[PDB]
């Protein structure tokens, strides 16, 4: 997908990442401990997979 | 959509007017001539949409 997708889903900051879940279908790779800050000021954001 | 796609100008390699043309299509989106005349070309019929 990445590849296909190149420049097209890429982000290039957490926070527009963040955005961009809140604006559409976006689900946003990062590290556990920046979702674990994330989830904890938002009850709108939340981790599927552990 | 499937893929990211767009059509390019026609130039041969290593083009004399390259960027006579590489910023004119740059400058096709400043006042919006790609977009100003998009909307002429592909709305033969203003299809209306109820269903
Ligand atoms: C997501 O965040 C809060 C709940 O944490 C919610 O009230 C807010 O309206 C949502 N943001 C949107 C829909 O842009």
């Amino acid at each position: 997908f990445m590849s296909s997708r190149r420049q097209s889903v890429l982000v290039k900051s957490n926070e527009e990442g963040i955005q961009r879940v809140l604006t559409s279908d976006y689900a946003f790779l990062m590290e556990s401990t920046t979702i674990e800050f994330v989830t904890q000021r938002n009850c709108n954001l939340t981790q599927i997979g552990g | 959509l499937i893929d990211s796609k767009g059509y390019g100008v026609g130039t041969p390699m290593g083009s004399p007017y390259r960027d006579k043309i590489t910023i004119a299509i740059l400058q096709l989106q400043e006042e919006g001539k790609l977009h100003m005349m998009k909307e002429k070309w592909w709305r033969g019929n203003g299809c209306p949409e109820e269903e």
